[PDB]
């Protein structure tokens, strides 16, 4: 009798966001900048032999 | 001559066993964060980022 098993799982996550605000005054001025990013990675593998 | 006859018996037994075990684990975590802010005001020009 022989048994073989292998079950592996992989998970990855990443997220980043940038915010910038610039304004000259003296004639008031305003500039807004918004950045958002998100990354997710998931992997699943299972092997079984008998 | 002697009259005795022959009565015999024999038995043989064998046995074997084996086991195998393998295990492994890996876990790595990474985290990075930064914060940068600038400020400038003169009087008239205002600078911020």
């Amino acid at each position: 009798a022989n048994d073989l098993l292998s079950k592996v799982k992989k998970d990855k996550s990443d997220s980043f966001g940038v915010t910038i605000g610039i304004g000259p005054a003296g004639s008031p001025l305003l500039v807004g900048v918004g950045v958002s990013h998100s990354q997710d990675t998931s992997f699943l593998n299972e092997l079984n032999k008998y | 001559a002697v009259l005795g006859g022959i009565y015999e018996y024999t038995l043989v037994m064998n046995k074997e066993a084996m086991e195998r075990g393998d295990y492994t684990l890996n876990n790595v975590h990474a985290c990075a964060k930064n914060d940068f802010k600038i400020g400038g005001a003169i009087e008239e020009v205002y600078v911020s980022l």
